[PDB]
């Protein structure tokens, strides 16, 4: 048979991986960033601006390593390495 | 003889206003106190040792408060006629009373009938201080706390022998010509439930209502010895302002 | 002595702001 | 703004508006501002209350015996003795600081804690 | 002998169960915890009701924003297989 | 060897990982949902009307998402894409 | 030369496998975690039992509920094998 | 080319690899927490050590009733693999 | 083609991902015991010794799935069932 | 015949996908769970920001290592793969 | 077709789920003991000494957990069960 | 096919289920060991002095697992144990 089929098709499953863990970490640490968020804005509503740069320090690093793997799963599937 | 008395009449006259004022000076906190101390009560379990009445109480401590200069007129008189009373009643209820005095006055009336005095506070009775009421509710606390594990007579695993009720007879000041020698449990604490007022949000409590509850019920008795021993200061001073101007109009 | 009228005998108490339990 | 009153046993040492109040109670470095929800908390043996005021230095506070009560629009500093930055008397601090009595130590780290030595 | 495009498309569609997985994984974990701050807050205050919407949307409105792109490239792999022969 | 095998049996094992990544998320989620419930419910007992309201829709995301699961789960094992 | 009912029935194991599998771990984790709320409640509120089963059985119905719909799910895939031939 | 049995077994031996592991993750997480919540309750109240005792263990019997359906239907899996022809 | 061969290489994924789950399990379990364990005993040591009947309950009932798990393990690699 | 350098490629990038799935989990909640404790920290005090950003960077600048550290092998594992013949 | 090989790759992917699955196990407890060994330590300084008892038992719990893992990769990888 | 390929195909999925589980592990519990130093340092600044002692204890007790992970995720790769 033809190897680049499961070359593809390997490289199919990887990014997939790449993906379903990116987009765990991502629901998840933004859900817990979130959390604390909503617990301080309960708390103290006043501090709610001063509240705001460190959530997106979070969520804008939580974001980042989504992407990453995004950009990544795109390179096994679009430019798949070690293709022949 | 005249001009002293006129004097001290004057004197006892301003000294009445300060403590008056000082009376006054006084109530926020309480108010304060007394209202944190409901919404930790409600907010908490009602079990605090000084909460709960002791079963077979054996031993009340009670608390006189007398002056120390014998110049007023028969304060010192109602507050022991009052004192006496109580005794009365404690034996009544198979109670043995341990007696703790504030001022120089009771202290000799007491000498007199051979009653032993466990401990006395004395040379503040004119102008009471917080440290001092903190120093008597320390102790009386210390003690009611020492009574929890006595038993029969025997002092238990303290080590010391304690009490199962805390009393203070001392003069309520009602205003410029009524002071009444008044008796009042200030342990263990009735515990009475009051309608809904409040409630929609919750109260946070850092660390939680039980520490808060356990750190504060020592506090407030104590902010209730201070009280007494500020409206026992008022009415000393308008009962020695009542009696010079018995004394100077006789003189 | 003419003992104290146990109502005569005022009694701390803590206010809790619920209904008798 | 926020309603601060710090009320001690014998009198009540004072009272007025402010825009951020930080102390430290038992659980730990608390700041209050205007709309904090509503809490009661024990303050530290020596702690410390600072008030900061809208175009006044802020106020600092030595602190004995203290229990906060944040409400709507008040609060509330209970304490058995306080003593304001101005007032205290830096020598008699450090010395009772590190006595062998426990109270008397505390105060004297609330009143070092107060002047900024820490 | 077996058609090389079967490979491809069960590797794809491997690919896009384990996308969807993990998204779905990710979203429920994440709204569970947001919608746990939020209920927290209201219980300890009702008037926080109004603002406590504001936060807890910007979290979800994150959370879900991974879920649905997931959902996309799930159908990218899936009906529109990258690579396919 | 038919292809129709191969491209089933990778349908089946996606609609697993689809339905078993549904699960964890719906369980967790709602578990956490109605822990925050509970705790509110036990701390402030007439609340129980006021805390439905934001309860429902956490569950009300966290079921959507899980079902949205399902409904794929048809689509990769009922009507299989790429299906020979 | 595979049987293709072999492979099928293998893929349909493995996806009710993974399909147990998440249905496992949601329930154990939502389960323990809707039991951590109900314990603390209890600790803190020694009568609150007959007030707390309330949320905590809904809570423990959404969960089960889940597992339930993947038990049967597992089941189809198992027993009547979609693209069985 | 060899014996579809085998392949078939190769694939319910992994499901009911997966089974189990699911099952043991949400039994372990989930008994952690519940044991957890009972800790933190005799911690709080010593005396509430009994009482604490009556729902924790509704707990534990919701989470590992679950692990032991994961550990019936594995099985169902491995001893007498559904399919196996 | 050796059945056998795929025999046990199957039964060698399945103690790994038994294994593997009873890890994660065990592993996670037994620290959110102890994190509540270690919370106990700074909250109040006289505590301490009253609060080891309960941790090693919990602890108890954490490892009753992990060697359970790995009982099973034990079954599929060495005397794996259908091995024929 | 199958090419074994596409036997090995594709192992390579089932491997790499694995490592930056478990490195993209780990970074993600690894963060969330430190700025979770940023964010507390700054409602609880507002005024302590400056403060703990220095513990925040030892922690997240320490959970980014890791996930960064498997960014290099998953390239090890797929543009220079180990073992290709 | 090489059976030995097909056992080697089974067992090796079997001994990588074994030691992932220990390694995230050991990971979080260990990370959730720290957690709970850190917050006494900074909310009382004086409980320093006396709150690494339970904290090294839970850490000798979740380590014999991980090293139970590692050495039954150790045995699925070096010496296969079932090897030809 | 070369048996060897299968054989390194297997051994690179199972290092890369090394690192995803040991980076997994790694970044969760380094994350709750950090949310317990910072909170710690919220509560009580001066704690910062004495906290960083238990916080290495927990994070060095984490990235060795990690680590070692890393260790045996070498060995599959480079030194496959069972090569032919």
């Amino acid at each position: 048979l033809d190897p680049n089929a499961i070359i593809t098709a390997g490289a199919l499953i990887g990014g997939g991986l790449i993906m379903g863990g990116g987009a765990i970490g991502a629901g998840i640490g933004d859900g817990i960033a979130g959390n604390a968020l909503i617990s301080g804005i309960a708390r103290q509503p006043e501090a709610q601006g001063r509240l705001f740069t460190p959530f997106f320090i979070t969520v804008g690093l939580v974001e980042a390593a989504y992407f990453i793997n995004l950009a990544f799963m795109a390179l096994f599937v679009f430019a798949t390495p070690g293709l022949q | 003889i005249k001009k002293i008395t006129k004097a001290q009449e004057l004197i006892a006259t301003s000294r009445i206003a300060k403590a008056q004022a000082r009376v006054e000076a006084a109530r926020p906190y309480a108010a304060e106190i007394t209202n944190m101390l409901t919404e930790l009560a409600g907010a908490s379990a009602l079990d605090h040792p000084l909460l709960v009445e002791r079963k077979q109480p054996k031993r009340a401590g009670v608390l006189v408060v007398s002056s120390d200069r014998g110049l007023c007129g028969a304060y010192n008189a109602n507050v022991l006629r009052r004192a006496e009373e109580l005794f009365s009643l404690l034996r009544d209820e198979g109670k043995d009373p341990v007696l703790y005095v504030v001022g120089r006055k009771a202290l000799g009336y007491f000498s007199f009938r051979q009653r032993t005095v466990v401990e006395s506070w004395t040379g503040f009775s004119e102008r009471p201080t917080y440290e001092n009421a903190r120093e008597i509710a320390d102790t009386l606390v210390n003690a009611f706390m020492a009574g929890a594990d006595d038993e029969g007579d025997d002092a238990g695993a303290d080590g010391i022998l304690g009490v199962d009720e805390l009393h203070i007879v001392f003069t309520e000041f009602r205003s410029m010509l009524s002071q009444t020698a008044v008796a009042r449990r200030a342990a263990p604490m009735e515990v009475e439930y009051v309608g809904e007022v409040g409630p929609r949000t919750l109260y946070s409590f850092e660390p939680d209502p039980e520490t808060l509850f356990d750190a504060l019920l020592p506090r407030y008795i104590a902010t209730r010895v201070y009280a007494a021993l500020l409206e026992a200061a008022a009415s000393e001073s308008a009962s020695r302002r009542r009696a010079m101007k018995s004394a100077t109009d006789n003189a | 002595a003419e003992a104290l009228d146990p109502e005569d005998l005022e009694k701390e108490s803590v206010k809790v702001r619920k209904p008798a339990p | 703004d926020l309603n601060v009153e710090i009320v001690a046993v014998e009198r009540e040492l004072w009272s007025g508006p402010a825009t951020f109040v930080f102390t430290r109670t038992t659980a730990g470095e608390i700041g209050i501002l205007p709309r904090h929800i509503p809490l009661v908390a024990q303050l530290v043996d020596d702690a410390m209350v600072r008030v900061e005021r809208e175009g006044e230095d802020d106020l600092r506070i030595a602190v004995d015996g203290g229990f906060l009560s944040v409400t709507e629009e008040t609060v509330r500093i209970l304490v058995e003795n306080a003593q304001f930055e101005s007032e205290i008397d830096a020598d008699a601090a450090k010395e009772d600081a590190a006595s062998d009595d426990e109270r008397t130590a505390a105060w004297g780290r609330a009143r070092l804690r107060a002047l900024g030595q820490i």
